């Protein structure tokens, strides 16, 4: 990317999920005139972000590859999947950390 | 009455290491309160195994009620035991509530769980042992009851 | 500020009721009540359960619907086991529909719902409906999923072609198909999809649907309907009725074929001529000449009388506890304002004022 920042004078690096904004100038050797992030002025909250650290049984859940074949983590994730599929009206997308993790966990869910 | 019955919880913690009981504390200031205590005798001091019942009762009167918590997640010295509840199990709601009050903060709380006769207290103990994943010992007031635990 | 908070809330509520224009409403209606009886209705969010509460409010809705719309027709459908089951044909008798609802109260709901099957059945029941009646479907949806055998989009297009109108009352959250069904069917309006937030809101939602739906300007179906006003007779001996073929002491006499009927308003079973009384038509006059809303009078100006003009109630002595009507300019108490615009439909001051 060195030629890009030298051949062109003005470059806009825009993205809706670019954070932290100081690690890109460090990673890619370039300097910015201004860098900022905007906070949406929404009347009523439109998205409800949440973090789930444990299952219904209060047992911790993590996607560590060393314990992917764990009856507790697999069951807790599966129960969460079913519970959220019972109240989600139209669409529900699930993102896994790796393709192999999806294959192993899905096979356990089917059994 | 409620304000008077207030405690500085978490200041004193009793830990076990190689069958040796150390009354460890998270601050040094507690040493002036314990080492100078009449009955007794990141800082800890040794105590005899049999004399634990004296310090704990004394700890109830000097306004520091000691807590017996276990970080089974971070405990690697003790050999772990790999036992889990089989899929056929179905933990009832009250059983989950009883266990949550024990493992709410993630550390095994030492206490008493009271449920009506026949409510499934045996399964509560099984679940507590299954989630802790460590060597467990059970004491029951009969030989018939001991067998029904094993079954 | 607590008392002021209530007043401003009342003012905000009155804001929606300030814009009362004489919209053209279809007094003659043809409604199809599609209730959901599926596994999703076994939840306990509504005590005792969704099925029980919905049926109970449905019976109350049936009573209110025919009381304020006496010359309208209603039908009831239930979604059970992925199929649409008919429990009441389109008819003007409020008792037949109530009887069907009571029977449904016993059977437990099970299976999956199917909007397409219910809508397809509704399309058929409303097919033999005159062009001067507004074909409407009031779906009470409770599930978050729909299992159908065909393309729901095709049915939605068919409903628009037949000038049918759909109102959907969901339970848990918004569903994309229901929003499209209500939007593409109501000429783009998105106010016909209501999701309750508690039991109290549910009662209001059914009560709101009782009022006639205003018609669109480009949807013209104007015509003259041949009606009849029978004369009640008092006979000494019982006679056979022309509708149920049973012995009834009394009954009305049709003015076109002299055949007698038991109850009104119903279409004559012989000449297929609608029979109604003058009272049945008078019940809907307030939907064509709505009373103009009363505007709170500011305390800056002086008042006329210390007591209410209609109920003779001493006005409580900040905010003026008086409501005035622009047509007659007569102050009213807060209690009268509610009763004059909900139970009554004529301003006593306007009638009392000579012209
Ligand atoms: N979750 C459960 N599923 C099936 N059976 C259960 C469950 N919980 C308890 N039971 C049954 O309840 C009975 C009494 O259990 P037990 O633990 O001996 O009760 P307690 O010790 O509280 O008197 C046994 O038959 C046991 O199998
Ligand atoms: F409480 Be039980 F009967 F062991
Ligand atoms: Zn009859
Ligand atoms: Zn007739
Ligand atoms: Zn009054
Ligand atoms: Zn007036």
């Amino acid at each position: 990317i060195k030629p890009v920042f030298e051949r062109f004078s003005s470059v806009i690096i825009t993205s809706g999920t670019i954070s932290p904004l100081d690690m890109y100038p460090r990673m890619l050797n370039f300097k910015t005139v201004l860098q900022k992030s905007y906070a949406m002025t929404l009347a009523k909250k439109s998205f409800l972000p949440m973090i789930i650290t444990k299952g219904s049984d209060q047992v911790a859940i993590s996607s560590r590859f060393e314990i992917r074949n764990d009856p507790s983590i697999v069951r807790n994730y599966g129960s969460m999947l079913v519970e959220f599929a019972k109240i989600t009206p139209d669409g529900m997308v699930v993102f896994f950390p790796s393709y192999l993790y999806m294959e192993s966990i899905v096979s356990m869910w089917q059994t | 009455f409620i304000k008077g019955a207030t405690i500085s919880y978490g200041k004193v913690k009793l830990v076990i290491k190689h069958n040796r009981y150390f009354v460890e504390t998270t601050q040094a200031d507690i040493l002036q309160m314990l080492l100078n205590d009449s009955v007794i005798g990141v800082h800890s001091f040794e105590i005899a195994n049999e004399s634990v019942e004296v310090v704990k009762k004394r700890c109830q009167e000097i306004d520091y009620p000691v807590l017996e918590e276990y970080d089974f997640r971070n405990d690697h010295r003790n050999p772990d035991l790999d036992i889990d509840l089989k899929p056929s199990t179905q933990i009832r709601p009250y059983q989950e509530k009883s266990l949550s009050k024990m493992f709410g903060n993630g550390r095994a709380r030492s206490g008493i769980i009271v449920l009506p006769c026949g409510a499934g207290k045996t399964l509560v103990g099984i679940t507590a042992a299954c989630t802790i994943k460590k060597s467990v010992i059970v004491l029951c007031t009969s030989s018939v009851s001991v067998m029904q635990w094993r079954q | 500020a607590s008392l002021v908070a209530s007043i401003v809330e009342a003012r905000k509520k009155r804001t929606a009721k300030k814009n009362i224009t004489p919209y053209q409403r279809g007094i003659i209606r043809s409604l199809i009540l599609t209730l959901d009886c599926s596994e999703a209705m076994l939840e306990k969010d509504l005590r005792p359960n969704r099925h029980a509460m919905i049926i109970q409010y449905a019976i109350d809705f049936v009573h209110e619907f025919f009381d304020q719309n006496p010359i309208s027709q209603m039908g009831i459908i239930i979604m059970r086991n992925g199929l649409a089951q008919l429990v009441s044909q389109v008819s003007g008798n409020p008792q037949d529909h109530i009887d069907a609802l009571k029977s449904i109260r016993k059977q437990e709901p099970k299976g999956n719902p199917s909007l397409q099957n219910a809508l397809e059945m509704a399309r058929g029941l409303l097919l033999p409906v005159p062009a001067h009646c507004t074909r409407e479907v009031l779906i009470v949806f409770g599930s978050l999923s729909t299992t159908d055998p065909g393309d729901i989009h095709q049915t939605i297009d068919s409903l628009v072609s037949e000038k049918i109108r759909v109102k959907v009352l969901g339970l848990s959250a918004q569903v994309a198909i229901c929003k499209e069904l209500c939007k593409a069917t109501n000429y783009g309006d998105e106010s016909f999809y209501k999701i309750l937030l508690d039991e109290t809101h549910l009662k209001e939602l059914f009560n709101e649907a009782v009022t006639p739906l205003p018609v669109n300007k480009i949807n013209k179906g104007f015509t003259l309907v041949k009606m009849g006003f029978p004369t009640r007779i008092f006979e000494d001996t019982p006679t056979f009725c022309s509708c149920h073929s049973k012995l009834v002491y009394g009954g009305y006499f049709c003015p076109n074929c002299h055949s007698k009927v038991c109850s009104l308003p119903t279409v004559c079973p012989c000449c297929d001529l609608m029979l109604i009384l003058s009272t049945h038509l008078a019940r809907s006059y307030h939907h064509l000449m709505p009373l103009k809303t009363f505007a709170e009078v500011p305390t800056t100006e002086k008042f006329r009388s210390e007591d209410c003009f209609s109920c003779q109630s001493r006005f409580p002595i900040l905010t003026s506890s008086r409501y005035r009507c622009e047509d007659c300019k007569q102050e009213f108490c807060v209690d009268c304002d509610v009763f004059i615009h909900e139970i009554l439909h004529n301003c006593p001051g306007c009638e009392s004022k000579p012209v």
